[PDB]
């Protein structure tokens, strides 16, 4: 019946820096708290058991501490392989809650996205559907708000986003937002706009088009 | 070497039964509890249940009790997870893990991906994201309505790799996947250079080369 709260949700640091991750239990129990690491595309693996013991083959730079309800995981000096998601876990009688995870991500300087909008193709329109695609390229941090406006009216429930993993060379993210409409609804409106809010831009940036223009 | 090896990826439809396996090696399987953990796409870890292979003493999380059956055949060192009626929301990676008296999952299986959808196998429809201030232009292909994963996308038969971003697929409400693959190129190259996205979908034996023109 306990809840494990991990913080921060995203810890942004660089290789060479010291990392401190937190896990707080809602109630204090007598079971042993463990930490797990999950590298991108891999299964989780045990890092620390009973709050402070390194599991077999875990490097010396990882350590853990805490007692009662407050637990901490520390990496003394980050290596590139340490950028991964970390979860805590502590058994509550016969229930086994996990924390929601902390993503350890590469901090780099702020980079504003380049924004592009693509109208649906005529080949797609012929099939009865219109997908309008908005691209946010090579930005940092990951946090970005993308709002669709059709004839200056805010849209909701008709779009989906996809975000790449952090680029191995420049540490930026890219994001696509796709607005899907039926052909009849697409042709009922004129102006299609994608509005982007990001830390690297002094003001939100909009990319737009008037339907059926060259 | 102590290991847990799980059965291969599965692709099913709602209502179908499914049994996946977890085979222990390099240790006395009968002597350790085995837990099952679910990881839904883009989500964290959730404990489902646990079994002691010696007497098949099984405990489930209240969220999974009566929805799945955990069992073991200690004679062949194998634990199982089964559903009598899969749901679309059962689409997730499933891990088995060995639990120890240190209250931790010290060894994990590699995971079994289970994809549940009402859709049948289907090749993608590929549409252009046509290039239309600045010295840079963006273009791409929208690879829509395919099932199951994965598709691969290359540009100009692998000769164009710089500036390419192929987004992770997003499962649409229809039960079919969709993704875009984009590339940024010098706007001055649009009149001169040919851009073709090569899309391969092995489950349907589909291969499409789409020429993207401005």
């Amino acid at each position: 019946e306990i809840v494990l709260t991990q913080s921060p949700a995203t810890l942004s640091l660089s290789p060479g820096e010291r990392a401190t991750l937190s896990c707080r239990a809602s109630q204090s129990v007598s079971s042993y708290l463990a930490w797990y690491q999950q590298k991108p595309g891999q299964a989780p693996r045990l890092l620390i058991y009973d709050a402070s013991n390194r599991a077999t083959g875990i490097p010396a730079r990882f350590s853990g501490s805490g007692s009662g309800t407050d637990f901490t995981l520390t990496i003394s000096s980050l290596e590139p392989e340490d950028f991964a998601v970390y979860y805590c876990q502590q058994r509550s009688n016969w229930m086994f809650p996990f924390g929601q995870g902390t993503k350890l991500e590469i901090k780099r300087t702020v980079a504003a996205p380049s924004v592009f909008i693509f109208p649906p193709s005529d080949e797609q329109l012929k099939s009865g559907t219109a997908s309008v695609v908005c691209l946010l390229n090579n930005f940092y941090p990951r946090e970005a708000k993308v709002q669709w406006k059709v004839d200056n009216a805010l849209q909701s429930g008709n779009s989906q986003e996809s975000v790449t993993e952090q680029d191995s060379k420049d540490s930026t993210y890219s994001l696509s937002s796709t607005l899907t409409l039926s052909k009849a609804d697409y042709e009922k409106h004129k102006v299609y706009a994608c509005e982007v809010t990001h830390q690297g831009l002094s003001s939100p940036v909009t990319k737009s088009f008037n339907r059926g223009e060259c | 070497e102590v290991q847990l090896v799980q059965s291969g990826a599965e692709v099913k439809k709602p209502g179908e039964s499914l049994k996946i396996s977890c085979k222990g090696s390099g240790y006395s399987f009968t002597s350790y509890w085995i837990g099952w953990v679910r990881q839904m796409p883009g989500k964290g870890l959730e404990w489902m249940g646990i079994i002691y292979p010696s007497d098949s003493d099984t405990r489930y999380s209240p969220s999974f009790q009566g929805q799945v059956t955990i069992s073991a055949d200690k004679s062949i060192s194998t634990a199982y997870l089964q559903w009598s009626s899969l749901k679309a929301s059962d689409t997730a990676m499933y891990y088995c893990a060995r639990y120890t008296n240190w209250d931790a999952f010290d060894i994990w299986g590699q995971g079994t991906m289970v994809t549940v959808s009402s859709a049948s196998t289907k090749g993608p429809s590929v549409f252009p994201l046509a290039p239309s201030s600045g010295g840079t232009a963006a273009l791409g292909c929208l690879v829509k309505d395919y099932f199951p994963e994965p598709v691969t996308v290359s540009w100009n038969s692998g000769a164009l790799t710089s500036g390419v971003h192929t987004f992770p697929a997003v499962l649409q409400s229809s039960g079919l996947y969709s993704l875009s693959s984009v590339v940024t190129v010098p706007s001055s190259s649009l009149g001169t250079q040919t851009y073709i996205c090569n899309v391969n979908h092995k489950p349907s034996n589909t291969k499409v080369d789409k020429r993207v023109e401005p």
